RNA sequence: GUGUAUGUUCGAAUGCUACAACCACA
RNA sequence: CUAAAGAUAGCGUGAAAGCUCAAAAA
RNA sequence: GAGAAGGGAAA
RNA sequence: UGGUUGAACAAAAA
């Protein structure tokens, strides 16, 4: 596979910056 | 009525109606109702679905009223079970 | 009616891009028609 | 009656065996996917054949429904789409758009519909004694032929049967609906096959299950 | 033309008996079964005989066949290497074995070359082996626990007798407790 | 508008050499709209095309400028778009009560070539902009139909739709007769079923009509089905079970 | 058919269904089962 | 059941009559039960 | 041996823990990416086996009677 | 996702820009192919609108290459060749 | 289930059984009353910005102003004209038989009357939606429109 | 203090009258699933114990019921041999009085699916006992759940966000605003 | 808009034979028995 | 039982062969990729092992095209911008309907 | 936290509770800390929070929040002391709030939630796991009333003959100003909010003295006369 | 789709006789 | 194509094979 | 529109 | 909607 699992695991930061995001906001 | 000397006042009002004697027989068995002049199927009991608000106490009718409704027909009917209200 | 007043008329969202007819031009226009 | 008198169980009772439900060991999944939304409806357009016009105001403009069911009718004179005669069909409710009549119009003057009965077993053999429409069905070694002339004249001029060279499929087909169903429907009613024997006929995807004593 | 279906069996190596093990499946297909056999004799020249593993078979409507060969089954191996003739009664509560992760390591390579988990990572191997053992009651630590660390007499070639014994003395103790 | 009057040579008179009021509209219009954007805009297409095709149709004296005035490529995309949504979601949607009346009226009178919201165009175009409520095609003849108020009593006039689509019409060779609400509600069933009647004779049939019938196999037509015929047991025992 | 008091759905391709008997009379129809065919 | 105590009163009784039972038969199974 | 081998032995957190973390948000700063993965694993596991439960007919107790008390 | 808040998990979601290379003559090109039709559906300008996606036909022989510019602003190419239901078919083929 | 045990049961009484010993035609009390407006025209003016969508509503308004008061506010009475005819504004989904039938309905004859009566009350700045509610209703009112 | 399994309240053989079933005093709540009765009625030593075996069954070993009320009121009947007016007849069977709005079983085990809003209570023992006893019956659940804690509020204010960050998009995208 | 507070200085008082009105006030009109309590706070 | 005659024909029932042409990012070609998935789907396989499906990528930017051919030789070519599924399928559904029929005189529908 | 705002309407001068209630409201009485003050409360807003679960009767959190009436001009904070509601159907009949002053002490059962029972090793290993108590006794006098309290039973593992989380485990959700506290009569120590144990094993005991048998209570809310009988087993 | 014909019972029990567990796929 | 797939919810077999459903995509 | 459950027969 | 109709069916609809 490769490439994709790559950038996920990049993308992980974003993820959890938006899912704490919402916890805070709501 | 003929032989049979006093019956009950149900079955003196069966006998009384004006209507086919096997519309009667279903009247009788309750596959039919006899209705302000007419013959109809009777109320369909829906499990899990309001009633007919007419079938309800006046203090029950909100809360029948808040329940889910069918306003579909017989084919589309996805209830479990259905039986003639009584 | 509600959502075509609201802005999704039947050439789509007023809101994503002006469609004619805008409800928000047409109360510009018409609440406000003098110089 | 009912709206005048109240029934002992809903007078008593309340009817709560309406409510007394154990809700697992459902037919059914419930729908949960509703949400009750609210979603964006949109203006949706069919291009269907102009064969469609058959279909006219009495279907279209007369008949009651919720939301207003647009049609306009385009007759101009390998596809390119402009060139050619066709009927907008629109509505702000898409299930207007699949109505089985919009296409029935157009099968019925165009290329109809058609079903098929398969035959099977020993000594069952369909065929024509000796053209159409004298049909015959032998359903046996030792039975006598079914004779089915009566049907063809029937649904003669809207519907035809027609038999295969091996006398084992009939095909019925027809230019209306509902009649090439009942066609075929008697037809199978009485070629029926029997499931102890297997001798018989039985509608196409619709085998009979084979029984044993 | 079309696919029939697909089957499954077990076979021991290099193993050309027409036996109802075999017929149970290729019978009914009409395939034969002495041809059947020498291919698959053919095929597990590098493997020791009478070693049971796994076999499927795809019939054609043209009464061609086609079938592939991987090695025994997850449990198998792990009876082996845990030396435990007899799975646990109750997986969950009552554990029989125990097993090392270096030797479910030691598995998983084994079983990479099947075909379903070709292009599959060892370590998911490993953790599906850890999932088999713990539905078959066999505990998995990475040094021998000690409950179970001096159970090393028995003979990895001698457990399939253990196995049938195991079976008969079951069996005649529960029966007599049931008559009692 | 312009289009909807016929004001195609309109022009600011303070200079003779004056552009056409009709291109510098069309040109504003256009200059800050992209294709894309254009795609999007709803309402602004319909007008376009409808100018465009409208002024081909009329050939005006300034047909030249008020074609240069729509890009090219804003040209190709309305006319590849033209039946995917615009003419569709710019026509009026559902029923009309007169036109339903009229329909009506002309199934009482046996009229089965009249074809509702049918459209016409020219011999060679190969897109109609234009709609006719009714289309009596075997007698070349469009009925339009006015559900407006009249200016006063007994003076009805057509909107401004209703009025270019009568010059396109006549521009495409057809003829054309408007019913007129104000005095159509006046009349009862026979009244109307008489003057529709009185009205169909003045334009007589110039064409045989094309018929919609149901397919059928005709080859069967001389079959006979004697529902009631008792089943004859000729033999016994039969040699054939007849049904 | 199986005669009923009510009628319920036994399983996926049960439907309810209206029969023109002596009189009208409600049911169910089911292809897979017939013994899933009842009528109140 | 039979008539001269199973008959409902009408509309002009008040929802009694002289000789009637089914009136106080609901209402005690409606307070009790049966 | 392979370095993720030594950490095979030491057991996830189950769907209840997942669950507090990402649908009620508790100590979500700390959630890496695997444990997102196996929630949602085990969230679409709960809905499937929550719709068997519903459309169950049949004796077997191939049902975890965790799944009874819903 | 039902019953959840946050959506299943998706590798286009917090990209800015993507663009595909590929060559139509190398073999292992048709997950290439396959990315640059998933990535021009519909379905993804709807699910990810603020996603851009370009992709090329090299006149030049290389391999299918992808490159990615993340909402961050991070940059990074990777090489695509491969076999998908290839895959399948070299198995089928083995055995 | 709702069977109100209180009563079921016999703890509490019920309003009919209250009521059926009482004459036939006694007024019912009135439980909460506040004070009526004193100004028809800013109590419709806020009805009539709650009302936006549905025809029937902006008519019913119409009809209750009606009922209170002989005149009306003018610019009530246009801004109620133009909501209609907003809500057949050119982008909706309505047939233009529903158009038809709001001209056809008497109350909205009995509104286009009022505006004709005092018709001379119109300013310039009112022009513009008249004539786009005109448009929108496809109706052409030549009372109204020198 | 800790868990324990109380003894069940005895029979009273003492001949009482017929008497009436007086009202609830209030609503009976108890977290879990629970039978209320709907209308009065004296249920039987017998229907109540056959109920709980259903009960029982169906739920399975693993789970436990608690039989809110108890048959000790005695009630009379006289032997067929016995002629009109000799005195108030023998002890015959033994009641326990339900009002309306009485819990007759329930099991206090919480419903663990609170993520799961749609999944609506299993009722199947219930359903199996209710046509059998001489009551008209309703089911509840309770189990504490606050709609301050409700997870599909965030589901729905998270979608609501996600449309209005799509629709800004796009609308900045075309750049038909400024 | 504000929150009520009552006026300083209050306490709770309990009467236990109860509070008259004017209705009371007439002893046709008298609580009975009149040696039983009525508290009120 | 009510049985379920008349079940409208799928797609690719007496197709001899698929073609689709386009190029991924026109504007209105989310049809081409429908197409594509459906002619690739297992399911089609399954029921049209004979279908001959094809598809060509476009590097410039030309208009989308499908060219279908049935079993009875009767050939048509859409502009696939200018359609959708449905409406090419009743734009060429007489003649497939009239190839179906033909294969039903002589061979069983059941396979 | 649970503190909800509400509009309501006078209880005017010659109105009744049953003309109230037919006019679709509910008549509430607050008191307490002042004058007695009646009002109405449309009945679906009021039902609304009285039974805000679909299958559930009264909620334990009604008698537990803090309203915040609004009358007139005058906001009244206070707390549902007395709830006449039907045994049966979902109907609110008469309320009566007590005010509730900063400084002073209001006893309010403040509910327990267990959301958190799919993550209790106990659950899952399939013993019974049980919330003894639903609320919690609480002397609160700070402006706010605490919010439901959690109890988390992710690290209550079962060991025989039974496990307990008790209100020492809780103590530490009160609030950090101490403008709340568990009723001094609690023993923290012992006193039991959550069990876990298993079916079928649990020790006997006897009906306790204080049982009082409700098949022989009068519609006065008198014991039978039978019930002091020397014979009377219960 | 896939470890897997998971373990025990069973002459066998291959998702679907009956119980245990209900893990596992970059 | 993407993504998803119950040690299984409904069928089916003496046992296998085979179809559907759940889930995901559209 | 209701034991409209005296007869006819009505929205 | 079809004389299609004894305990049998087809079309359309939502
Ligand atoms: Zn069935």
């Amino acid at each position: 596979e490769r490439a994709a699992t790559a950038e996920e695991v990049d993308r992980e930061e974003q993820g959890k910056l938006s899912f704490a995001e919402m916890v805070v906001g709501s | 009525a003929g032989h049979k000397h006093s019956e009950s006042v149900l079955q003196q009002f069966y006998n009384r109606l004006p209507v086919r004697k096997r519309f009667l027989k279903a009247i009788r068995k309750g596959t039919l109702i006899w209705d302000k002049g007419q013959v109809k199927i009777p109320p369909i009991a829906m499990q899990g679905y309001g009633l007919p608000n007419k079938l309800v106490l006046p203090h029950q009718k909100e809360f029948n009223n808040k329940l889910p409704k069918f306003k579909g027909k017989i084919n589309q009917l996805k209830a479990t079970r259905i039986w003639f209200q009584d | 009616s509600i959502q075509a007043i609201r802005g999704h008329g039947r050439w789509g969202s007023e809101r994503e891009f002006p469609r004619g007819w805008d409800q928000l031009h047409l109360k510009d226009i018409l609440g406000s028609p003098l110089r | 009656g009912v709206g005048g008198s109240y029934g002992y169980d809903a007078f008593f009772r309340g009817a709560a065996e309406v409510l007394n439900g154990s809700n697992i060991q459902l037919p059914h999944l419930p729908e949960n996917e509703e949400q009750k939304e609210g979603k964006v409806y949109q203006l949706h357009s069919v291009r269907f054949p102009p064969q469609v016009r058959r279909l006219g105001a009495n279907y279209f403009f007369r008949r009651q429904r919720a939301v207003p069911l647009t049609y306009y009718h385009h007759l101009v004179e390998a596809q390119t789409g402009r060139g050619q005669a066709l009927c907008f069909v629109a509505s702000a409710n898409p299930g207007y758009l699949q109505s089985k009549e919009l296409e029935n119009a157009v099968f019925e003057s165009t290329r109809g519909f058609a079903c098929q009965l398969i035959l099977e077993g020993r000594g069952v053999k369909a065929y024509f004694d000796p053209e159409w429409p004298n049909l015959m069905v032998r359903l046996g070694v030792g039975v006598k032929p079914l004779a089915l002339r009566r049907l063809a004249e029937q649904y003669a001029t809207r519907a035809k049967i027609f038999v295969d060279k091996r006398g084992l499929l009939l095909t019925v087909h027809g230019y209306d609906k509902c009649a090439v169903g009942t066609l075929a429907m008697s037809l199978f009613n009485h070629l029926q096959a029997n499931p102890y024997t297997m001798k018989g006929a039985h509608v196409a995807m619709h085998p009979i299950k084979k029984k044993v004593t | 033309m079309s696919v029939v279906g697909r089957f499954r069996l077990i076979v021991p190596a290099a193993t050309a008996k027409p036996s109802p093990a075999i017929g149970q499946t290729l019978g009914p297909l009409g395939i034969n079964m002495m041809q059947f056999c020498k291919e698959f004799n053919a095929r597990t020249a590098n493997v020791r005989p009478e070693v049971p593993l796994q076999v499927t078979i795809v019939p054609l409507t043209d009464r061609s066949y086609k079938f592939s060969i991987r090695a025994p089954s997850n449990i198998w191996f792990l009876l082996r290497t845990a030396r435990c003739p007899m799975g646990s009664e109750s997986p969950g509560h009552q554990s029989v074995g125990n097993v090392t992760l270096k030797e479910i390591y030691h598995i998983a390579r084994c079983k990479s070359m099947d075909w379903p988990l070709i292009g599959m990572s060892l370590r998911g191997i490993c953790r599906s082996l850890i999932g088999t053992a713990r539905a078959s009651g066999i505990e998995i630590s990475k040094e021998i626990l000690p409950a179970y660390h001096k159970r090393d007499y028995t003979d990895v070639q001698a457990l399939e007798s253990m196995r049938k014994d195991m079976r008969q003395r079951k069996k005649a103790a529960k029966r007599a407790a049931t008559k009692k | 508008a312009l289009t909807l009057q016929g004001s195609y040579d309109l022009c600011l008179p303070s200079d003779e050499t004056a552009k056409s009021t009709l291109a510098l509209f069309l040109q504003r219009a256009c200059e800050p709209l992209s294709l894309e954007q254009l795609e999007n805009s709803g309402w602004v297409q319909f007008f376009l095309y409808q100018t465009l095709y409208c002024v081909d149709v009329e050939k005006p004296k300034r047909e030249v400028e008020v074609k240069k005035a729509v890009p090219f490529a804003f040209q190709k995309h309305l006319h590849l778009s033209w039946l995917d949504k615009i003419l569709i979601n710019a026509q009026p949607q559902g029923n009309e009560l007169l036109q339903l009346d009229v329909d009506a009226a002309l199934k009482r009178l046996h009229i089965t070539d009249a074809l509702i919201n049918c459209s016409a165009g020219r011999q060679w175009d190969e897109q109609h902009c234009w709609f006719a409520g009714h289309l009596v095609r075997s007698r070349n003849l469009a009925l339009e139909y006015d559900y407006l108020l009249p200016l006063g009593p007994g003076r009805p006039k057509v909107s401004g739709w209703l009025a270019c689509k009568r010059r396109m019409l006549k521009a495409f060779g057809l003829n054309v007769a408007t019913i007129h609400q104000s005095f159509w509600s006046l009349l009862n069933l026979e009244q109307k079923d008489v003057q529709l009647t009185r009205l169909l004779a003045q334009f007589p049939p110039v064409l045989e009509a094309v018929k919609d019938e149901k397919k059928a196999y005709e080859e069967d037509r001389h079959l006979r089905f004697q529902r009631h015929a008792r089943q004859k047991f000729e033999t016994w025992p039969p040699e054939k079970l007849e049904i | 058919m199986w005669h009923r008091g009510t009628l319920s759905l036994l399983c996926s391709s049960c439907r309810y269904v209206v029969r023109k008997w002596h009189v009208p009379i409600l049911g169910v129809d089911c292809n897979a089962n017939p013994r899933h065919k009842q009528a109140l | 059941n039979r008539n001269p105590s199973a008959r409902y009163p009408k509309k002009g009784n008040k929802g009694c009559r002289p000789v009637c039972r089914a009136m106080r038969k609901i209402r005690k199974r409606l307070r009790t039960g049966n | 041996y392979p370095a993720w081998l030594f950490t095979l032995d030491k057991p996830e957190k189950t769907y209840g823990e997942l669950a507090m973390t990402f649908l009620y948000g508790v100590g979500i700063e700390n959630a890496t990416l695997d444990e997102y993965l196996r929630f949602t694993r085990l969230h679409t596991k709960n809905l499937i086996k929550l719709n068997n439960m519903r459309l169950k007919k049949s004796k077997r107790s191939s049902v975890k009677p965790l799944f009874w008390d819903a | 996702m039902r019953n959840a808040i946050f959506p299943r998990i998706d590798f286009l979601r917090y990209l800015k820009k993507i663009h595909v290379s590929y060559c139509p003559t190398r073999p292992k090109t048709e997950i290439a192919k396959q990315l640059i039709m998933r990535v021009t559906s519909e379905s993804v300008k709807k699910k990810f609108p603020h996603l851009q996606a370009s992709w090329e036909m090299l006149a030049y022989d290389a391999p299918a290459t992808v490159e990615v510019e993340l909402l961050d602003g991070r940059r990074v190419r990777r090489i695509i060749d491969g076999y998908s239901k290839a895959e399948k078919k070299k198995i089928v083929d083995d055995w | 289930v709702g069977v109100l045990a209180s009563l079921t049961s016999g703890q509490m009484t019920t309003r009919e059984y209250e009521e059926a010993f009482l004459p036939r035609r006694l007024k019912r009390i009135k439980v909460f009353n506040t004070p009526p407006p004193s100004e028809l025209p800013a109590f419709f003016h806020k009805r009539l910005d709650n009302a936006h969508s549905n025809p029937r509503s902006i008519l019913k308004l119409y009809r209750q102003y009606m009922r209170k008061d002989d005149y009306p506010a003018y610019d009530w009475l246009v801004r109620c004209f133009c909501h209609l005819g907003n809500v057949f504004g050119f982008n909706s989904f309505w047939a233009t038989k529903d158009k038809q039938v709001i001209q056809a309905l008497p109350s909205f004859k009995f509104l286009v009357y009022d505006l004709i009566e005092r018709k001379h009350l119109i300013e310039a700045r009112q022009v513009p939606r008249l004539l786009y509610a005109f448009a929108c209703l496809e109706y052409r009112s030549w009372h109204l429109l020198p | 203090m800790p868990p324990f399994r109380f003894k069940a309240p005895q029979e009273v053989r003492i001949k009482v009258p017929i008497g009436r079933i007086p009202p609830a005093v209030g609503p009976e709540i108890r977290l879990g699933k629970s039978i209320v009765a709907v209308a009065p009625h004296r249920v039987t030593a017998e229907q109540l114990e056959d109920a709980r075996r259903v009960l029982r069954r169906v739920l399975g070993r693993s789970k436990e019921v608690h039989q809110n009320v108890h048959a000790t009121y005695a009630v009379t009947r006289k032997p067929e041999g016995t002629k009109m007016g000799q005195g108030k007849g023998s002890i015959d069977r033994f009641v326990a009085r339900v009002p309306a709005g009485r819990i007759l079983f329930h099991i206090p085990q919480i419903n663990p699916f609170h993520p799961f809003p749609e999944v609506e209570p299993n009722f199947a023992a219930f359903k199996a006992i209710a046509p059998r006893l001489p009551v008209p019956v309703v089911f509840r659940e309770q189990n504490n759940f606050f709609q301050m804690h409700s997870v599909k509020d965030l589901i729905r204010k998270r979608q609501a966000e996600e449309r209005e960050n799509r629709e800004k998009t796009a609308r900045d995208k075309l750049g038909g605003f400024h | 808009p504000k929150v009520y507070r009552q006026r300083e200085g209050m306490i709770q008082f309990v009467f236990q034979w109860g509070i008259g009105n004017s209705f009371r006030a007439v002893s046709a009109n008298r609580f009975r028995p009149v040696h039983a309590a009525r508290p009120k706070e | 039982p009510k049985y379920d005659l008349f079940k409208p024909l799928d797609f690719l029932a007496c197709v001899k062969s698929v073609h689709v042409a386009y190029h991924p990012g026109r504007p209105r070609s989310e049809v081409c990729r429908q197409l594509i998935h459906h002619m690739k789907s297992d399911s089609v396989r399954k029921r049209f092992p004979s279908l001959q499906a094809s598809y060509q990528l476009l590097g410039y930017n030309a208009p989308s095209t499908i060219k279908i051919e049935l079993i009875n030789g009767k050939k048509h070519e859409f502009q696939a911008e200018h359609f959708s599924l449905r409406e090419m399928q009743m734009r060429f559904d007489t003649d497939q309907f009239e190839a179906y029929l033909e294969y039903m005189k002589s061979q069983s529908v059941e396979a | 936290s649970s503190a909800v705002d509400v509009a309501c309407k006078p209880w005017k001068r010659f109105v009744r509770k049953e003309d109230i209630q037919r006019a679709g409201y509910v008549p509430c009485i607050v008191e307490k800390y002042g004058i007695e003050r009646r009002l109405a409360i449309h009945r679906d807003t009021l039902e609304a929070l009285a039974f805000d679960e679909q299958h559930g009767h009264l909620s334990y959190l009604f008698q537990a929040r803090l309203f915040r009436l609004r009358i007139g001009n005058w906001i009244e904070e206070c707390i549902p002391t007395f709830v006449q509601a039907d045994p049966v159907a979902r109907r609110l009949y008469f309320v009566k709030f007590e005010r509730h002053v900063a400084g002073k002490i209001s006893e309010v059962d403040i509910p327990t939630t267990m959301v958190g029972l799919l993550a209790c090793p106990a659950y899952q290993r399939g013993y019974h796991v049980e919330l003894v108590m639903p609320t919690i006794r609480c002397q609160c006098v700070g402006a706010e009333i605490p919010p439901p309290f959690f109890v988390d039973v992710s690290r209550l593992h079962y060991s025989p003959p039974y496990t307990a989380i008790t209100l020492q485990d809780l103590q530490h959700l009160l609030p950090a100003d101490g403008s709340a506290r568990f009723h001094p009569s609690y023993d923290a120590a012992t006193q039991e909010v959550a069990w876990a144990y298993e079916v079928g094993s649990l020790p006997d005991a006897p009906l306790p003295a204080d049982y009082v048998d409700p098949n022989f209570v009068d519609r006065k809310g008198q014991k039978m006369d039978v019930c002091f009988r020397n014979h009377f087993p219960n």
